[PDB]
């Protein structure tokens, strides 16, 4: 339980997943896992960000966060955001979503702030 | 055009459109290759005042191309050219181009 952020959520009560400090500007050096998963493989999981939204902006090479269609790092991307705009909303395709956040040695900003919940 | 003149150099502030391929600037790089252009860079800087974390700002770490260069966008700006306003009267940035502050080290201000 040492872990300063991340961790595996049950979507049957919706919560949020906040950058490290949100409002405030995320610490340096971050890299944060999520899994948010729903009770049964037939529901699927829909995220929606807050308006504010500042993630420092290089083409995402720096600080940037990353959601994927699964379990795993590996499964397909469904977006990787940085800057100022808020991403759209994400609807899961299986039951399973995965979330991280990676922050760099230098700037910061507020970061990000979602809440995930069962579509429908 | 825009330029100050110091000793058979000069440091030329343009305004360009397409993106660059700079990398990030590393400060303590960029203040041990070449402290003249950090120096400049953060006698700027602070009139600058706050610039945007989601703004890029890039570096050379180059000797022979020494560059630096801000992101103009609609929060860079306003800050930007207060400041550029402080030393030229004739450079009035705008939205989705570039301000690159290149040192020459034997072409001057002519
Ligand atoms: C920044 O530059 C220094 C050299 O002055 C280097 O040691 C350091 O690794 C660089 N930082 C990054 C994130 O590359
Ligand atoms: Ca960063």
């Amino acid at each position: 339980l040492g872990s300063p952020c991340g961790g595996r959520l049950n979507s049957k009560d919706a919560g949020y997943i906040t950058s490290p400090g949100y409002p405030q500007d995320y610490p340096s050096h971050q890299n944060c896992e999520w899994i948010v998963y729903a009770p049964e493989p037939n529901q699927k999981i829909v995220l929606n960000f807050n308006p504010h939204f500042e993630i420092e902006k290089h083409d995402c090479k720096y600080d940037f966060i990353e959601i994927r269609d699964g379990d795993s790092e590996s499964a397909d991307l469904l977006g990787k955001h940085c800057g100022n705009i808020a991403p759209p909303t994400i609807i899961s395709s299986g039951s399973m979503l995965y979330i991280r956040f990676t922050s760099d040695y230098a700037r910061q900003g507020a970061g990000f702030s979602l809440r995930y919940e069962i579509f429908k | 055009q825009h330029c100050i003149q110091h000793n058979h150099s000069s440091i030329t502030f343009s305004l360009l459109t397409n993106k660059s391929d700079l990398e990030k600037c590393n400060f303590t790089r960029l203040q041990a290759v070449d402290r003249v252009i950090f120096d400049l860079f953060r006698e700027f800087h602070h009139r600058v005042g706050d610039f945007p974390v989601t703004s890029d700002l890039k570096c050379s770490h180059n000797t022979s191309y020494r560059v630096i260069e801000y992101e103009v966008t609609k929060e860079s700006l306003p800050r930007l050219q207060e400041a550029v306003s402080t030393l030229f009267p004739d450079l009035h940035l705008s939205e989705d181009r570039f301000l690159q502050i290149q040192a020459h080290d034997d072409k001057n201000c002519t």
